[PDB]
This record gives C-alpha cells, sequence and structure tokens, in this order.
C-alpha cells in the first residue's frame, strides 16, 4: 500500500501470533493487536523513519 | 506614552503603562511585602507574599509581577490583603527552623521584620508534636559562603542572581513538592568573582 | 441571532445518545483503527473543503456550538481559539494538544489514542488552520509508551498518505505534527507547565498574564487545548455546530465522556449526552452501584480535584458544566469515582491529599508546604488522633491555600479537604471520638 | 578590661531632619562646620516586564525559572 | 530514601564510561530537528529517555552526555533529570514493578497487590533485589483508573488483578517468560463487562450527517 505500515523495525515483532496481550487481533473483534507489539525502542525508530517527511523548522537565531 | 491613572489605596497615581503594581505603589510611597522580588533581578512569583486585592479581583494578584491596567482599584491594606498574607507567612513560618539565635541574619532577617509587621502571633502548627519538620542536608560551597540549606525559603534569588548576574549557571533547584532543594546536584565550589553577592541577596540566613 | 450565541436548546429529557450521534465510534475498539478502518468509517472526509474555509468559518461554527472546553477547567474554547486568530507579527504560531491524562480516576484520554489517533490528527489538522498554527506538538504522558508510539503510527500512515504535512490534502497550507512524550509529572497537564516542559525547562508552570495566546512556546504564540476539544473539533465542522446544540441544555453544551469507576458493579468509559441524571447513567451504561443505590456513601463527579457529593444530595444531579456548580461540585472531566456506604471516605480522601503532596512542583508558597500541611493534618485524622479544632484548620487553612496559588493545582487540593469537612464532618467526628475513648 | 574607651563626647551624637535644606538652617544656627553629602538623584524607571524572561530571538530569555 | 544530592559511588559516578551506541546516535540526530533551530533544549528529556531507556538507569555520566550534546551547563541538566519522577537516578533493574495505590484502584484493593508483590518478591517498597530483577514501586495513576486495580511493569499495563494473577505474573517473570499484558478478566479495552450496552451499531461511514451545505 501506498501508505505503509511504520519501519520494520519500529514494529517489535510482525504480528504472526494473532491472539495477543487481552486477546486483541486482526480477527476477534478487539483489532489492535498494533497497541501490543510495541517495542523497547519503537518511539525513537519512529523519528528515525520522520526524517523524511517533516519541513523546515523556524529559527529563531538567524 | 501617556501614563494611566490607577487609584492605588484612593490615591491616584501616574503609571506608564506596562507599569507593575508594585513599582507603582512604591511611585506613589506605598510598599508591598516582598521575598522573591528585587530590583536588579528578572521578575518571578515564587513568595505569593506580594499578593494584594483588586477591586473586583477573581484572583488576588502579585504586585510585583501584575501589569496595571486602566482604571484599577488596588487596595493595599484592605483586611483581604491582610487575610491573604498573614496566611502565606503561617505557610513560610511552618517548617523554617528554630534558629534565630544562631542564624547570623538575627535582627537582619526579612523573614522575622515581614513577621512582625504582616503576620500572625500564634502558632496554629501543632505538628511539633506529632511528627515536626522537615530538614535537609547543608551544601559545601565554598570557603567563603557558609551554607544551611534548612532555613532557605526557595525564593530562588540565588537561583536568579547567579545565572543572571554573573553567569556562573551552576547553582539550580531540584526535585518536587516540598522536598525541592536548592544547590548543585553534585559537590562543587561556587567559584565565582562576585559571589560575595548571595550572601546579600538570600533574604533568609541560609 | 449573532455568529457566535449558540440557539438554546428546548429538550427536558437528555436521556441516552444514539450510537449514530456518538462521534468516537471506534471506541472500545470494535474495528480496524487504522487509515483502512478509518476512510472506512469516514475519518478524514471533505477536509479540503473545510480547510479551506478559512478561520473565521471554523471559529464561527465553534461559537454556535457552544462547546465549553473538556480540559477540566471548562472555559469554552471559541473564544480560546479566537485569541490566537490575530494577526501582525512575524511568529511561528504553535498548537499544543495537550494529551496528558494524570488527573487521578480519569482514563477516557488513553483510549482514544489506542483507538482513534487519526481522528485525534484530523482535528488538530482542521484546529490548527483555524489557530494560524505553523505546526502542533502532541504532549502525552511518559506512562503511555504504547499509546505515544500508536500515535506515532497513525502520524506515518497519515505522513505517508499526504493527508498531512506540506500541501496537506492538497490545500497548499502546510502543517506538521510531532510528538513529545513528556517524563510524566501530573503538573505537566497545565498550559504553562507543559509549555515549560515543551521549552526543556525545569517543567514548572509561569504566571498569568501573559497568556499562551500572547507567549507561549519559544515565546510564541499558542494554545494548549485538551485531546477531546480538538478530536470533537473536525467533526463539528463536519457535522453541524447547529446539531452539536442539539445536545446539552445551556451553556454547558455538547456531549462528554464518562468514566466510572471505583465500588462499581461494571465499570468503564462511555460516551453520553451531558446534561443527564447521574442515577439514570449509573443504571443505564454501568450497572449500577455493587451494593445497589442505597449502597452508596458519596460520588465524586470530576475524578480527583474535585469536592465529594453525599447519596442525598447525589440523588438528584444533573451532569454538566452547571448545575454541579450550583450543588458544589465542578465537573472537573466527568471522572466519576464512587464507593459504597462502607468504607473510609477519610482515608479515601487522604490518598488524594498524599497524591497531591507528591504531586505539586513547589514553587508557591503556599501549595509547595501547605499540602505538605494538609497531608500531615489528614494524615493524623485518618488515625484519629487530633482534637476536634483541626476540623477548622484544614476548613481555614484550605481557605488559606486556594486563590494564592500559581496553578489551578492548588485550588484541586483545597477543594477535596473543603467537601470532606462539609458533608461528612459527622464521620471524622466518629473517627476521633473513637481514639479518645479508647484513649 | 579591654573595652572601647572613649574620650570624645559627640561620638554618638545623632539627630534627625525632614530635609536638608533644613538641616543646614539648623547647623549654622548651632555654628558648625559641615559639609552637605547628596543623596540621590530619582530612581529612574525601569521597565522590569515579565514576558522578557521568555522571548523568541532576544538574549534575555530566562535559563531556568 | 530518594536522595536529591549525589554521591560518588562505586556504582554511579561520572568515571564510568557512557556513550550513545550507533543505533541510537542516528535516533538522537533524528529527534533533535523537531525543534527549531533556536531553541534546542526542548529535545533535553526525550535524550534523557533515551539514555535511560539505553542504560536500564540514569547514570551522571549520561546526565553529562546530554548536557554536552546541547552545550549547555552540567547544572541545567541535572535539575529537569531530577525533577521528572520515571527518571530513576539509582540502579534500577530488569524489571520496574509500578503500582498505582491511590482511588480508584485503592478503593478496588490494590492494597492486596501490592502486599503480594513485596511476599513474594521478598523485599519491601522502593527496594530492588540483588539480583536486580525485580525493583518494587509505587505510583500515584497510571491512567488506568477504569480497569483499576492495575500494575505496570517498565511498558506494560497488567489491569483487572487480584493476588491469585499476581502470583502467576510474578511466578511467569520468574522464569522470565513473556506475559501478555492487558486486563486478564474478560474485557479488554475499557468497555463494560459482558455484554455490550452501547455502539452496537456498523460505524456509519464517510459523509454521514454532514451539513448537507457548506
Ligand atoms: C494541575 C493541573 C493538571 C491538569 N491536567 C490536565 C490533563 O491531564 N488533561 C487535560 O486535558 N487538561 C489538564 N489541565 C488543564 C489544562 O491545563 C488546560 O486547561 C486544558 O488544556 C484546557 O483545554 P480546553 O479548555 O480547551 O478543554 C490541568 C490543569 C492543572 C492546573
Ligand atoms: S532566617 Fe530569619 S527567621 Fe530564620 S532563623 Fe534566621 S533570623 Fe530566624
Ligand atoms: S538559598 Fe536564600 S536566596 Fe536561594 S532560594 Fe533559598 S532563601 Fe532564596
Ligand atoms: S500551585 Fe503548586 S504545583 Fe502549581 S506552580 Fe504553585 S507550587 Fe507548583
Ligand atoms: S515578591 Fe511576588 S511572589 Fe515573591
Ligand atoms: S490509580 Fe490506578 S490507574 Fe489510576
Amino acid at each position: 500500500s501506498s501508505p505503509s505500515v511504520v519501519g520494520l523495525t519500529s514494529n517489535c515483532v510482525k504480528p504472526s501470533s494473532g491472539p495477543v496481550g487481552p486477546g486483541a487481533s486482526a480477527t476477534g473483534g478487539y483489532k489492535v493487536p498494533e497497541y501490543y507489539s510495541f517495542n523497547r525502542f519503537s518511539y525513537a525508530e519512529a523519528e528515525v523513519e520522520m526524517a523524511k517527511y517533516r519541513c523546515p523548522q523556524p529559527s529563531a537565531l538567524k | 506614552p501617556e501614563k494611566i491613572e490607577v487609584f492605588v489605596d484612593d490615591i491616584p497615581v501616574q503609571v506608564v503603562p506596562g507599569t507593575t503594581v508594585l513599582q507603582a505603589a512604591a511611585q506613589i510611597g506605598v510598599e508591598i511585602p516582598r521575598f522573591c522580588y528585587h530590583e536588579r533581578l528578572a521578575v518571578a512569583g515564587n513568595c505569593r507574599m506580594c499578593l494584594v486585592e483588586v477591586e473586583k479581583s477573581p484572583k488576588p494578584v502579585a504586585a510585583c509581577a501584575m501589569p496595571v491596567m486602566k482604571g484599577w482599584r488596588i487596595k493595599t491594606n484592605s483586611d483581604l490583603t491582610r487575610k491573604a498574607r498573614e496566611g502565606v507567612m503561617e505557610f513560610l513560618l511552618m517548617n523554617h527552623p528554630l534558629d534565630c539565635p544562631i542564624c547570623d541574619q538575627g535582627g537582619e532577617c526579612d523573614l522575622q521584620d515581614q513577621a512582625m509587621a504582616f503576620g500572625s502571633d500564634r502558632s496554629r502548627f501543632t505538628d511539633i508534636n506529632y511528627t515536626g519538620k522537615r530538614a535537609v542536608e547543608d551544601k559545601d560551597i565554598g570557603p567563603l559562603v557558609k551554607t544551611i540549606m534548612t532555613r532557605c525559603i526557595h525564593c530562588t534569588r540565588c537561583v536568579r542572581f547567579a545565572s543572571e548576574i554573573a553567569g556562573v549557571d551552576d547553582l539550580g533547584t531540584t526535585g518536587r513538592g516540598n522536598d525541592m532543594q536548592i544547590g548543585t546536584y553534585v559537590e562543587k565550589l561556587f567559584l565565582t568573582e562576585l559571589s560575595g553577592n548571595v550572601i546579600d541577596l538570600c533574604p533568609v540566613g541560609a | 441571532p449573532p455568529p457566535g450565541t449558540p440557539p438554546p436548546q428546548t429538550k427536558t429529557k437528555f436521556g441516552p445518545l444514539a450510537d449514530e450521534d456518538r462521534i468516537f465510534t471506534n471506541l472500545y475498539g470494535r474495528h480496524d483503527w487504522r487509515l483502512k478502518g478509518a476512510l472506512k468509517r469516514g475519518d478524514w472526509y471533505k477536509t479540503k473543503e473545510i480547510v479551506l474555509k478559512g478561520a473565521d468559518w471554523i471559529v464561527n461554527e465553534i461559537k454556535t456550538s457552544g462547546l465549553r472546553g473538556r480540559g477540566g477547567a471548562g472555559f469554552p474554547s471559541g473564544m480560546k481559539w479566537s485569541f490566537m486568530n490575530k494577526p501582525g507579527d512575524g511568529r511561528p504560531k504553535y498548537l499544543v494538544v495537550n494529551a496528558d491524562e494524570g488527573e487521578p480516576g480519569t482514563c477516557k484520554d488513553r483510549e482514544i489514542m489506542r483507538h482513534d489517533p487519526h481522528k485525534l490528527v484530523e482535528g488538530c489538522l482542521i484546529a490548527g488552520r483555524a489557530m494560524g498554527a505553523q505546526a502542533a506538538y502532541i504532549y502525552i504522558r511518559g506512562e503511555f509508551y504504547n499509546e505515544a508510539s500508536n500515535m506515532q503510527l497513525a502520524i506515518a500512515e497519515a505522513y505517508q498518505a499526504g493527508l498531512i504535512g506540506k500541501n496537506a490534502c492538497g490545500t497548499g497550507y502546510d502543517f506538521d505534527v510531532f510528538m513529545h512524550r513528556g517524563a510524566g509529572a501530573y503538573i505537566c497537564g497545565e498550559e504553562t507547565a507543559l509549555i515549560e516542559s515543551l521549552e526543556g525547562k525545569q517543567g514548572k508552570p509561569r504566571l498569568k498574564p501573559p497568556f499562551p495566546a500572547d507567549v507561549g512556546v519559544f515565546g510564541c504564540p499558542t494554545t494548549v487545548t485538551n485531546v477531546e476539544t480538538v478530536a470533537v473539533a473536525p467533526t463539528i465542522c463536519r457535522r453541524g455546530g447547529v446539531w452539536f446544540a442539539s445536545f446539552g441544555r445551556t451553556r454547558n453544551s455538547g456531549t462528554k465522556l464518562f468514566n466510572i469507576s471505583g465500588h462499581v458493579n461494571r465499570p468503564c468509559t462511555v460516551e453520553e449526552e451531558m446534561s443527564i441524571p447521574l442515577k439514570e447513567l449509573i443504571e443505564r451504561h454501568c450497572g449500577g452501584v455493587t451494593g445497589g443505590w442505597d449502597n452508596l456513601l458519596g460520588v465524586i463527579p470530576g475524578g480527583s480535584s474535585t469536592p465529594i457529593i453525599p447519596k442525598n444530595v447525589c440523588d438528584d444531579v444533573i451532569m454538566d458544566f452547571d448545575g454541579l456548580i450550583a450543588a458544589q461540585t465542578s465537573l472537573g472531566t466527568a471522572a466519576i469515582i464512587v464507593m459504597d456506604k462502607s468504607t473510609d471516605v477519610i482515608k479515601a480522601i487522604a490518598r488524594l491529599i498524599s497524591f497531591y503532596k507528591h504531586e505539586s512542583c513547589g514553587q508557591c508558597t503556599p501549595c509547595r508546604e501547605g499540602i505538605g500541611w494538609m497531608n500531615k493534618i489528614m494524615t493524623r485524622f485518618v488515625k484519629g488522633d487530633a482534637q476536634p479544632a483541626e476540623i477548622d484548620m484544614l476548613w481555614e487553612i484550605s481557605k488559606q491555600i486556594e486563590g494564592h496559588t500559581i496553578c489551578a493545582l492548588g485550588d484541586g487540593a483545597a477543594w477535596p479537604v473543603q467537601g470532606l469537612i462539609r458533608h461528612f464532618r459527622p464521620e471524622i467526628e466518629k473517627r476521633m471520638q473513637l481514639h479518645a475513648k479508647r484513649v | 578590661m579591654g573595652w572601647a574607651s572613649s574620650g570624645d563626647p559627640l561620638s554618638n551624637m545623632n539627630v534627625q531632619f525632614g530635609s536638608p535644606e533644613e538641616a543646614i538652617t539648623f547647623c549654622e544656627r548651632n555654628g558648625w562646620r559641615w559639609y552637605v553629602d547628596g543623596a540621590a538623584k530619582p530612581k529612574k524607571e525601569r521597565v522590569k516586564n515579565y514576558g522578557i524572561n521568555f522571548a523568541w530571538n532576544k538574549r534575555t530569555r530566562v535559563s531556568t525559572k | 530514601d530518594n536522595l536529591f544530592v549525589h554521591r560518588d559511588t562505586p556504582e554511579d559516578n561520572p568515571n564510568i564510561p557512557f556513550e550513545f551506541t550507533a543505533e541510537n546516535k542516528k535516533r538522537v540526530e533524528a529527534i533533535l530537528s523537531i525543534y527549531p533551530e533556536g531553541h534546542k533544549r526542548g529535545a533535553m528529556i526525550p535524550l534523557l529517555d533515551l539514555a535511560q531507556r539505553q542504560y536500564g538507569w540514569l547514570p551522571i555520566s549520561a546526565m553529562h552526555k546530554v548536557a554536552e550534546i546541547l552545550q549547555l551547563p552540567n547544572m541545567r541538566v541535572y535539575e529537569v533529570a531530577t525533577f521528572y519522577t520515571m527518571f530513576m537516578r539509582k540502579p534500577t533493574g530488569k524489571y520496574h514493578i509500578q503500582v498505582c495505590t491511590t482511588t480508584p484502584c485503592w478503593l478496588r484493593g490494590s492494597d492486596d497487590i501490592l502486599e503480594t508483590c513485596k511476599k513474594q518478591l521478598g523485599i519491601g517498597v522502593g527496594d530492588t533485589t540483588k539480583d536486580r530483577k525485580f525493583t518494587i514501586s509505587e505510583v500515584e495513576c497510571l491512567g488506568a483508573c477504569v480497569n483499576a486495580p492495575m500494575v505496570a511493569i517498565n511498558d506494560d499495563y497488567y489491569e483487572d488483578l487480584t493476588s491469585k494473577d499476581m502470583q502467576d505474573i510474578l511466578n511467569d517473570l520468574k522464569a522470565d517468560k513473556i506475559s501478555p499484558p492487558g486486563p486478564r478478566n474478560g474485557r479488554f479495552a475499557s468497555e463494560p463487562k459482558g455484554e455490550p450496552t452501547s455502539l452496537s451499531e456498523e460505524p456509519k461511514g464517510p459523509g454521514f450527517g454532514l451539513q448537507a451545505g457548506l
């Protein structure tokens, strides 16, 4: 998909265990296994992706 | 820049706009009790001792940092102000220690003077018999400045002076809540040509 | 009628909601949350048009929506956003979306991130246009590391799809969203303190004036706005300010989430119309008090920071920003903490005070110690060792603290003890009485 | 006994006045020699704004609170 | 026991070498740039987070490292690194059990779970085993008041708990086996127990309830 998922690193483990945590999965109704699939370093890995897109920052000092 | 007209204590007063309430009250002549405010330091609201009531005030305002606005009415010595000041000093004097006789600022201490003028005279703090007060380890800071931080009131005069006037930048605050302390997180010496002036700034004998 | 002035409502029975009217449909996560389901549930619909409308449009329909900010203070957002919309300066205007859920008893904020992060992002975009925001920052507790990543993921899908960024939704206007996971501390839920957090300073709040509309992050014009306040916004601009006035009774307009917890059979979060009786709600979406309605000692409607109300006064309470104010309590976050007839309310409240004592930056004279004092007094009361005059200390100390502190936290610490003395003083008298007799 | 002996009578002598011209008038009438010491010029207003603590460009941004 | 004054201990001292590993170095470069050029000091808290996350706790050398990155006095980093609660300035350990012992978690019995935790780990509050596998801790509220009682372990949210399951959870973590976070009583996410009473209808779809004009 053109709107891909975040980088494979940012994803703790590729969902293959289906039921995760309290019983989330792409099948079952509580469809948010992605929440329970976040790594110790998932946050930082996200911004590593986001070097690509973000626009120029304002600068006070000229 | 035309000067605003404001009735400080039922007296018309002239202030260039943006003037702070306190800076106007001195202009006329009245003085508000301050602890964290000094002429030559950045403005902060810490002590809450400079509070004052303005007619139709939902909230008493800190004169030290309150820019005056048109047609106000500042009631310096109105009972609501007196209620506020006493409460604030009951607070300050909860857990200040009982060390006036051994405190080098005895008889020169703003806390004593402003306690006399504007504070109460009875101790509602009953917990001295149950769990006592708080205490803080003193710091080693140099061969010049003797430090007894268990008297500090966290006015941040030392913090602001060092950061700005001397630019040492090595003296600051730490921690939340009643356990907030001041000093350097690790033992250092506050070495600086102007370091003496902190002794005059600290209103209390810390 | 003028551009503002939301239309008064003429309904008496503000009963349940219709799930069509529930804006947060995915709440409880029965359906997909990624951008596939989101655009299947209508999460980015005609955003290009609405954004193009301008700021005058958006602010106006907000005004006639009469929305009161759900951040706990309750001041309406239309005026807030309008202040941002004042040009005549070369500043990088910013928009801060406070997602702090520090408020004890409150859990609604968490699930918006966990189940509809796209909705919030869309809302920030529409609002950010109305605030002329150069960019925005979604400040979030450090206790929600998994949510923060989840939001980061939603930002990924949005950036990749081109919904948000430069030329977002093809409108040409630029807007980027960043995620700042502040190292958890309850005080950061304050506007000024949060701004200090983002800036990297100590974290303690600031005096007002100046307001964030004057100077905010980086000394730039900003507003801190609650997550729900933002999340509803795009739906309002997409569904009609008239319709949102269709709910609510008066100035307390719109709908709000509720978090029912405590001695409750089936506590949970419920989207439901405001201006509702509390008893009806507790028996509709909640199942009722564990010991039945009679076995009820008191409810704290706004969660912590809010005085308790006893069962008798509670029996007929209209839940809303108003109404409760008359009943001597503030709706806060609509966080209802309910306790059965049998539990130590006094040491329940003592726990709240300890929370404040541990959660108070310590910049103001009253709050750096006065809560510390209240903690000492309440602890002694809980153990039953205190002269009855300490009833008056707590009453009279509380008045001294309230109003003199900088951030509203002091008031949040002052009110609960005031409520306890007003309504459950006989309990304290008995607790002290038992100790004295044994003494 | 190592006290601070002083055989000079007008050592502690100290009097107050409302304005220097009054004092000079008094001092002459009692035939003393004197020399005024100009106190100070009127305090020049200092802006002492709160917002300067938080500025985007100016150096005056506070390092801490 | 928490101290806002640091002494040069053998285990915590600037002499210890800390440095950002190449993986984190990239992240540091990427994260710095979300702040305008003038004010880079705002990134400090994320940087301290990353350092703690890499190391497991904050050594004073790490605070120096962040200060060196941002070119500011070492005291300012100390100020913040001491303010925020979870910036553990002492050796934490592998797992950091956090129990929210405030209302309404206290109301739902969360004293029980804390009592058991001390029993089985063998140490009291604010403590860590000689192993450092475990660290008991109390926190005010973890934003899961609704799923009360509840515990968190360094990322995790274990809610809807009791003495029985905490015993099981600790035996699991004693064995060092992965545990499934989230509630373990039948619900999943802040949803009323049993059958559902609201949002029982399919989401309408895009455009529903549009203004129909403007
Ligand atoms: C001590 C304290 C804690 C606060 N915590 C929160 C919070 O956790 N979540 C929130 O949305 N607002 C919180 N607020 C209020 C926010 O600072 C601010 O009022 C809110 O964003 C208002 O937004 P709104 O009026 O548009 O809804 C807190 C205020 C104080 C004084
Ligand atoms: S600082 Fe003032 S009040 Fe405190 S011990 Fe010294 S003289 Fe007494
Ligand atoms: S040490 Fe002195 S100057 Fe510094 S905050 Fe304390 S009382 Fe104020
Ligand atoms: S009221 Fe309390 S928490 Fe708020 S700024 Fe003052 S001391 Fe800090
Ligand atoms: S002088 Fe105003 S708060 Fe201290
Ligand atoms: S006190 Fe347990 S999550 Fe709030």
